[PDB]
């Protein structure tokens, strides 16, 4: 469990609390919360531990939100079987340049997923490239042209309350990212041809799927980032002082934490040994 | 060469505002080289401090 | 006993002398409390004591 | 040992961390122990040469 030095027990359990209220509550980052920055306290004790409490709070927040983050399989195969009725549905349609409308069915034809996230999220985009290009073609509203400029990500055809509905819970969906809500469903077959119906669904899968995980790309970018900031700012105060247990300090503090198993490893070896190193800090 | 600009091709023209920015293949190194001796022998410095 | 454990990984284990002891040292009387957690590995004598040779190494190092 | 390594499967070290389990698995094959830095492309090449 986390232990950091000189802060009273009550706020210490309180913090706890707050993390563990973290799925439920909205905008969930220590950006958005700054409440939990100052209760670590400027103006309450000295460097040192501030910076010892600030890391551990941090790594604890990254050991949880790596923990959360979700497994999107239930609705990346709802994006799968999407794409393969897409797909089926422009084979199916009668386009007038028939080969390039092949090749980017093939290419919707390619998108099965490997279980890797960022790659998940290059192959998401990929078909949904290719489904509005293919939508666009369909309704033969026009389509870029020019090197470098290729195909935006759009709603084709649909109405603005459903754009609007659509961008408020995505937006949502970008606050907090962990509980997803794929819920703006309401496309009728009495306007718009199928094909752009079904391209308009596979787009929705598709954009919730991508600001999810670009949400938690954000988050984790941010999180190890400033990890890495507070212990290079609390090996430079430790360097000061030279001693046993600062000397053991700087070396558990001296791993470079760039991935998520170093993270854990850092957490689990200054919890293990907290006995050692508190000697070195004074509280206040 | 031919450039982007706002989603079309245009075609740029632009001196070349001293010798050496001429192509390898039509203007090498070892030719610079040679034709800087030339300079040399012609101002006396063929053999260089 | 406390005392008794320490004896027993401070002769059995560590194969130390009477002469140096977690009385006067320091390094030995913090790390004392670490191994005697480890409830195994008390078999492997050598390895206790390379680790405590690491650990009064980086207790007087400079850098 | 006999099969491919997994990321699970490799550990980093901790020096002058006291790894009384490390020391003790000094002579074991299945875990491999590394220190957090990871060679670049220059450095191995160089190594290589």
């Amino acid at each position: 469990s986390l232990q950091f030095i000189g802060l009273q027990r009550r706020d210490v359990v309180a913090l706890v609390n707050f993390l563990r209220h973290l799925t439920q509550k909205p905008d969930v980052d220590l950006e958005a919360h700054p409440k939990i920055l100052k209760k670590c306290g400027e103006k309450r004790l000295h460097r040192r531990t501030v910076l010892f409490n600030e890391l551990m709070l941090w790594l604890g927040y990254y050991r949880e939100l790596r923990f959360h983050n979700p497994d999107l399989s239930s609705v990346l195969e709802e994006f799968e079987v999407r794409c393969v009725a897409v797909a089926r549905r422009g084979y199916t349609y009668p386009f007038g340049d028939r080969g390039k409308a092949r090749d980017h069915l093939a290419v919707l034809d390619r998108t099965e997923f490997d279980t890797d996230v960022r790659h998940d999220a290059e192959i998401v985009e990929r078909a949904l490239v290719s489904a509005v290009i293919l939508a666009k073609m369909s309704v033969r509203e026009t389509l870029v042209t020019a090197i470098g400029q290729t195909e935006p990500i759009a709603f084709v055809h649909l109405k603005d309350t459903e754009v609007q509905r659509i961008e408020e819970n995505l937006e949502g969906v970008r606050r907090n990212m962990f509980c997803v809500k794929p819920l703006d469903l309401n496309l009728d077959r009495h306007a718009n041809t199928a094909l752009v119906n079904a391209v308009n669904k596979l787009v929705y899968t598709g954009r919730l799927i991508m600001n999810v995980r670009r949400s938690w790309e954000e988050l984790e970018r941010k999180c190890l980032a400033r990890i890495q900031e507070r212990c290079k700012l609390l090996v430079k105060e430790l360097r000061m002082c030279l001693s046993f247990d600062s000397n053991y300090c700087r070396n558990i503090l001296k791993h470079a934490v760039e991935n998520g198993d170093s993270a854990d490893t850092l957490l689990e070896l200054l919890i293990e040994d907290f006995d050692i190193y508190v000697d070195s800090f004074p509280q206040s | 060469t031919h450039c982007q600009e706002n989603s079309e091709t245009v075609a740029l023209c632009t001196p070349r505002i001293v010798i050496g920015n001429l192509p390898d293949g039509l203007a090498p190194g070892p030719f610079h080289e040679l034709r800087t001796w030339e300079i040399m022998e012609h101002m006396r410095l063929r053999p260089p401090p | 006993k406390r005392d008794e454990k320490h004896r027993h990984v401070v002769n059995v284990v560590l194969e130390l002398p009477t002469e140096i002891s977690e009385a006067t040292h320091p390094v030995l009387a913090t790390m004392l409390s670490k191994y005697t957690r480890m409830s195994s590995l008390f078999n492997d004598k050598c390895a206790f004591k390379l680790d405590l040779l690491r650990m009064v190494a980086v207790s007087r190092t400079r850098r | 040992d006999r099969q491919p390594l997994n990321p699970a499967n490799i550990e980093a070290r901790h020096h002058g961390v006291s790894d009384v389990p490390r020391l003790g698995a000094m002579d074991a094959d299945e875990p491999l122990f590394v220190d957090d830095y990871r060679a670049t492309d220059d450095e191995w090449t160089l190594q290589k040469v």
